[PDB]
């Protein structure tokens, strides 16, 4: 029951928080909770209304481009018409949930529209229908709110007019002790499983909080814009043990840890720019594995030595390097004769970021966010991946003279292929395939919630339900109402629908206010391709030069300091050729004052690909 | 010269990729890091290394002048850069826009030209290319995503026929077909993709190269002789050698064997020849320290200028 | 004297300088054809494998699937040879003839007409009559005959590309790369049934015969009268999801001296077993007695049972790299004797055999 997301863990402050939240909505007064955006508001929110025999649920979730019509569409969905607006229910109160209200936008004159008909209809106590000009009289409906504060890029302060008649309340983050039990809860459920090591519930909860506090005070939001850390990670890390678990072999204590190990290095450390702060995160996990699992015969457990991957098993266990190396060439040799032709080279670095990759699309409503420089092997990457799982690539072929309607089709047909014939799609988006803020917010929509339900109206919507029934009934289903099709389409697409982005720069303003979307950052995982550091091109150039003979004039061996040399202690003038050609991009990138912007490699490869002509002829 | 060939094909092949879109002064910079950075790892080069002298041949120099490209050396290495690049897209951006001209006259009546904004762009560009004719494109500060196969070369190799996919559909490509990119903005912003892909060569002109222009004309017209006699020397000493390499061939064919006067009368060419060469050489010895008092001796010309 | 079981070792071994892609077996004399990637014909014999019997270059790339017939001619003017064709990558087949008194190939004839590459080839014989066919990229399942040299009928089973084919009397069906079966009547071209439930590609397909006496086989005895009369029971297919999957074939609506027509209600395949346990793709598939065997990329070949449905014995680490293709003895037909070897080939430029 991890994997499904209605489930809380009851402490004090969260049963503190629905006793005064019953007691304000029984007050009939406006509720506003604002806090951190990883907090839990809705969480906690659904779980205080879901459980409840006294109030209902009617989702609306707001974005920039919103209008009182979504508000009418919902409402008229639980209520009724007697001149009196009345719920359905006849004993509980309608609860109107409103998140992330400082989204909407302001209008041509500094103002927003829809808080200030939520103001109308909490404090008039009603509002003027349009086309027949007649009030409306409200008795019981309530309003609620979940905001981040405006200090963050993109949150629209809001207006005191619409904030004095609503109660606010401050969600802060859930200390030690609070969490120490919600995931110790969660690890004797995740440990059920393997009843053997039953014992080892406590240092686990103790590690992982203690990890990501230190995660958390160590890399703050000034080093880098996405540093953004919540309890939502640890979270999603249970869900990955969870989901490593279930589908591995027989297990024990090291490779328990060494499993942890590899979740936390694949969701907390894989957005870390700096490879000085990737060292520091490596210490950092020495010190807690030492000083909460006093266990020996643990090896090594960077990047390159937690290597985890269901490809080469029926299971997700651990493999060695060099059989994972071979099969990945040997499988994208065959990719290559099947698919596009690429002549793309083996290295240590591609093979992790392509297993990392592939565990994040093997995740039900699994979605990630590659950045790294161009030429860095992004998208061909994620083709191949997709192709190894049978998934199938889309990708919107979008020219300058585009608009919204085409991508709107796009979308559209893919989400046909993806519901109506029952076809996984990896739905690729790179950072030029965003002309406008308009595609910004048709990914919000579609990634925030389940659909777009912009995309169906009125025609549309007509034979999209038909075409559901029809699929229904073809699979034999005993589904009649709108809302079971709706739901049961809307399941299809979360459960058959990855989107993965490719941006090439991202101090670019268009690239910042895309990892700055709160409804894009935090469901995908975040990864930073980065720039190669110097032993991925010492093996490229390696990998690359090998093929022409070099060796034809005496060397004698040069004595130089040991930060010079990137390659391994060279002996030959292929080495030498590597460092020379290395240290001379090293320069040319430093005198250029290309400053924290990635550093494009393509000229590396430009550079051997040229050398092996030029020595050839 | 085997002991220092790969010192050689090292800063010349790093010269076609990064030295793209840098001027004189930054040239002349990481070219001496170069030279000191190739001596710091122990491979020998070449101290009297030329760019043009190392690839570009006095035929292909010629026929590039008499197309319409200036005499400068910067815009000479650049047609080298340009022309030598049979993998990767090439990128042209110069604001005159004069050398369209340039690749007309080396491309003949072949040169069609095309622009990002017409409409019947995309037609006529799969015509080009199933026909395989050499294409050039205007304003490329506009750059289409459409081609982003051609851009990158993501062919597939269906059959015997190479293929790529533009638009919605299939379409062939011939091996003798080659693209080109002229821009005509300076400061035209360039998506990231298109620019990390192509090879930028800046055809401006910066006072750097004004300088360079300036000492050009006070050589060409204060004392154009000695220029001149630089130029008649080089040409002769190649057509020299040439000859020579031809007098060592008929020599070489003149083994016979299914002495004679065919062959000593050939022996007492090449000897004239060898004679020439030597005596060619010693003479173009002392003839180079007057270009760098020349060079010594206007510079504060250009310093004013500059 | 049909449940031999090869031991845990190889009998021999076989080195070829680049990959191995098709090992076939001599019905009649113990020779071993060996393909490669280099387009490179070999041709080893077992109990002397270190010199290669003949070695020919036949095609600019790499080679994909073999067929070895032995003809049955009745007449005695037409001595009975051995035919040995070759599909490549280079848009063009091949085919040999073997010759017994001099140990050497000789081209007969190639075949021409695919639009890409050709990528499996199936040799058979109803009465007096050698056909070839063959399926490619093209989505083209082409059928030729040896005499003439012509193409007989061209067609689409899937809109995808077809991979492999396999032949039984006037039947042909058709593995390819959109996870989907589909059988096809050769003379006429209609679509008997469509098989679906693979989420790969297939690799191999083969038809399952049938066996005249045996204790009790739950998946090659007949089942009903239509069934005897129709000719086939049940198909075995092999699919890139690391899975086996045995099929029925669904009845057509069958009128005396006419074409089948499909049933509407009864055409589809029905999923009978699957196998699962192979760590990667299966790559080729062989039926022999009541054992199926399999290999994969595991590094490995199994051999598993038709009824109880399990694998029997497995050979882990039976070469260094993937396992690429096996074959066997016709089992059902009275002129082939089903003689007791196996034969495998590897991605890592090497050969084993079974003997004994
Ligand atoms: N008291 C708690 N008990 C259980 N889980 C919690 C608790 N507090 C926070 N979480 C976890 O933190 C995550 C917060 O996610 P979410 O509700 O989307 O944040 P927000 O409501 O701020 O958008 C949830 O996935 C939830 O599992
Ligand atoms: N070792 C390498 N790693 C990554 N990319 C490489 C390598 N060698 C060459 N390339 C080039 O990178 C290109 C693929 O990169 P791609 O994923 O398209 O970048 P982007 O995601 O910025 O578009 C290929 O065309 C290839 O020529
Ligand atoms: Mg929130």
């Amino acid at each position: 029951e991890v994997m499904r997301p209605d489930i809380v863990i009851p402490t004090i402050d969260t049963i503190k928080h629905e006793k005064i939240f019953y007691d304000l909505l029984n007050s009939k007064r406006g509720i506003i909770l604002c806090g951190p955006p990883g907090s839990g508001k809705t969480m906690i929110m659904n779980n205080a209304l879901r459980n409840s025999s006294l109030y209902d649920v009617v989702g609306i979730n707001f974005s920039k481009d919103t209008t009182t019509e979504h508000i009418l569409s919902a409402l008229h969905r639980h209520t009724n018409y007697v001149l009196t607006l009345l719920p359905k229910s006849d004993i509980k109160n309608l609860v109107l949930f409103c998140d992330e209200i400082n989204l909407p936008k302001l209008d041509k004159y500094g103002s927003q529209n829809v808080v200030l008909f939520l103001r109308q209809l909490m404090e008039k106590q009603g509002f003027w229908k349009t086309p027949e000009n007649k009030w409306v009289t409200i008795e019981r409906i309530h309003i609620v709110g979940a905001c981040n504060p405006p200090t963050d890029p993109g949150r629209i302060p809001m207006s005191e007019r619409f904030t004095r008649h609503a109660a606010i309340l401050y969600l802060g983050y859930p200390s030690g002790k609070s969490l120490s039990q919600i995931y110790e809860i969660y690890y004797k459920a995740i440990f059920k499983l393997v009843p053997e090591f039953r014992s080892y519930t406590e240092p686990f909860a103790r590690a992982s909080v203690h990890l990501y506090n230190e995660c958390k005070a160590r890399y703050s939001t000034g080093l880098q814009s996405h540093y953004l850390f919540s309890p939502r990670e640890l979270t999603r890390l249970v869900r990955g043990v969870y989901t490593a678990i279930n589908t591995g072999p027989r297990q024990t204590l090291r490779s328990l840890i060494r499993l942890w190990a590899y979740e936390a290095w694949r969701i907390f450390a894989d957005r870390l720019v700096g490879v000085k702060e990737k060292n520091s995160f490596e210490q950092l996990l020495y010190e807690t594995v030492d000083k909460y699992l006093p266990n020996q015969d643990l090896g090594n457990i960077s990047s390159t030595s937690l290597l985890f991957s269901g490809l080469l098993s029926l299971d997700f266990k651990e493999v060695n390097k060099t059989d994972l190396v071979n099969f990945i060439e040997e499988r994208f040799k065959t990719f290559c004769d099947e698919e596009l032709e690429v002549p793309m080279v083996i290295h240590e670095s591609m093979v992790d970021h392509i297993l990392r990759i592939d565990r994040a699309l093997k995740q039900v409503q699994g979605h990630m966010m590659l950045i790294g420089a161009s030429r860095t092997g992004k998208t061909i990457l994620t083709r191949f991946v997709a192709w190894l799982n049978g998934l199938k690539i889309v990708q919107p072929k979008i020219h300058r003279h585009s608009n919204l309607s085409d991508f709107d089709m796009i979308l559209k047909k893919a989400i046909s292929d993806c519901s109506l014939k029952e076809s996984r799609t990896c739905l690729i988006i790179d950072e030029s395939n965003i002309l406008e803020t308009a595609f910004l917010e048709r990914m919000n929509t579609l990634l925030a919630n389940a659909d777009i339900p912009d995309l169906f109206q009125g025609e549309e919507y007509d034979k999209l339900l038909n075409n559901l029934r029809n699929k229904t009934r073809s699979l034999g289903l005993l589904l009649d109402t709108e809302q079971e099709l709706y739901d049961w389409f809307v399941g299809e697409i979360a459960k058959n629908l990855h989107v993965v982005f490719t941006i090439c720069d991202p101090t670019n303003n268009k690239s910042s206010a895309m990892i700055s979307s709160p409804a894009l950052f935090n469901r995908c995982i975040i990864n930073w391709m980065g720039d190669w550091d110097t032993k991925t091109m010492s093996q490229v150039a390696n990998n690359m030069v090998d093929v022409v003979p070099m060796e034809f004039t005496d060397f004698i061996v040069p004595e130089v300091n040991k930060e010079l040399v990137f390659t391994e202690p060279i002996q030959t003038i292929r080495d030498a050729v590597v460092n020379i050609l290395i240290h001379f991009d090293r320069n040319f990138y430093q005198k250029m004052k290309v400053g924290v912007n990635p550093r494009s490699p393509g000229y590396f490869i430009d550079g051997l690909r040229a050398l092996v002509k030029l020595v050839t002829a | 010269t085997s002991q220092e060939l790969i010192g050689n094909c090292i800063i010349s092949s790093i010269y076609e990729t990064y030295f793209g879109h840098l001027n004189e002064r930054e040239r002349g910079d990481m070219l001496v890091i170069l030279k000191r950075l190739l001596g710091k790892f122990a491979v020998k080069y070449d101290v009297n290394y030329r760019f043009i002298d190392y690839l570009v041949t006095l035929d292909e120099k010629m026929k590039w002048l008499e197309c319409g490209l200036d005499k400068n050396d910067y815009f000479l290495e650049n047609m080298s850069i340009v022309m030598n690049s049979q993998d990767a897209v090439p990128f042209l951006l110069d604001p005159s826009s004069h050398m369209i001209t340039v690749i007309s006259n080396y491309y003949g009546n072949k040169t069609v030209l095309l622009s990002f904004l017409e409409e019947g762009f995309v037609k006529r560009l799969e015509n080009a290319v199933r026909f395989g004719s050499v294409v050039i494109i205007q304003d490329g500060e506009f750059f289409d995503p459409i081609i982003s196969r051609l851009i990158s070369r993501e062919f597939n190799h269906a059959g015997n026929r190479v293929t790529v996919e533009i638009g919605d559909h299939e379409v062939d490509v011939s091996g003798d077909f080659k693209l080109f990119i002229h821009s005509c903005d300076p400061s035209g912003d360039i998506p990231i993709f298109l620019r990390s892909r192509v090879r930028l060569v800046h055809f401006v002109t910066n006072k750097e190269s004004i300088e360079t222009r300036i000492f050009d004309i006070t050589l060409t017209e204060e004392n154009a002789e000695m220029q001149r006699k630089r130029e008649d020397l080089i040409k002769l000493n190649t057509e020299y050698r040439l000859k020579l390499k031809n007098l060592e061939k008929r020599l070489l064919e003149e083994l016979n064997n299914s002495e004679n006067d065919e062959l000593m009368v050939t022996l007492n060419n090449l000897k004239k020849e060898a004679m020439n060469i030597e005596k060619k050489l010693s003479e173009s010895e002392e003839f180079f320290p007057q270009f760098d008092n020349l060079v010594e001796e206007y510079s504060i010309i250009g310093k004013h200028s500059v | 004297v049909l449940k031999w079981i090869p031991r845990n070792l190889p009998s021999c071994l076989i080195n070829v300088e680049s990959s191995v892609t098709s090992v076939k077996l001599h019905p009649n004399l113990p020779i071993v054809f060996v393909a490669t990637d280099h387009g490179k014909l070999y041709a080893f014999d077992l109990f002397n494998y270190t010199i290669p019997l003949a070695s020919l270059q036949s095609h600019t790339k790499a080679i994909t699937s073999m067929d070895v017939l032995f003809t049955n001619y009745t007449n005695s003017s037409k001595k009975n040879y051995l035919v040995i064709v070759t599909a490549s990558k280079d848009l063009q087949i091949h085919v040999f003839k073997w010759v017994s008194e001099e140990c050497k190939f000789q081209q007969i004839r190639s075949l021409l007409g695919h639009e890409h590459i050709v990528s499996a080839v199936k040799i058979w014989q109803k009465n007096n009559d050698v056909h070839i066919a063959s399926c490619s990229r093209d989505q083209t399942v082409k059928i030729w005959d040896f005499h003439n040299g012509w193409s007989l009928k061209t067609f689409q089973p899937h809109s995808q590309w077809v991979r492999s084919i396999d032949v039984l009397g006037d039947y042909i069906i058709s593995g390819s790369h959109d996870t989907t079966l589909r059988l096809t009547h050769w003379p006429s071209g209609n679509g008997l049934s469509v098989g679906t439930g693979h989420e790969f590609p297939i690799e191999k397909v083969k038809f399952i015969h049938f066996i005249e006496d045996s204790p009790e086989i739950r998946f090659r005895t007949p089942s009903t009268d239509r069934y005897k009369n129709w000719g086939m029971q049940y198909c075995v297919s092999a699919s890139r999801d690391r899975t086996i999957k045995i099929w029925e074939i669904p009845l057509p609506t069958l009128m005396a001296h006419r074409a089948p027509i499909p049933n509407p209600t009864d055409s589809n395949f029905r999923c009978v077993l699957t196998l699962k346990g192979h760590l990667s793709w299966v790559r080729d598939i062989s039926i022999r007695g009541q054992y199926l065997f399999s290999c994969a990329d595991d590094k490995s070949v199994r051999c598993w049972d038709l009824n109880t449905g399990q694998c029997l014995h497995v050979w882990e680490k039976l070469h260094t790299g993937f396992v690429n293709c096996l074959d066997l003895d016709v089992d059902f037909d009275s002129n082939v004797t089903p003689r007791q070897m196996m034969v495998t080939g590897g991605l890592d430029c090497k050969s084993n055999v079974f003997m004994r």
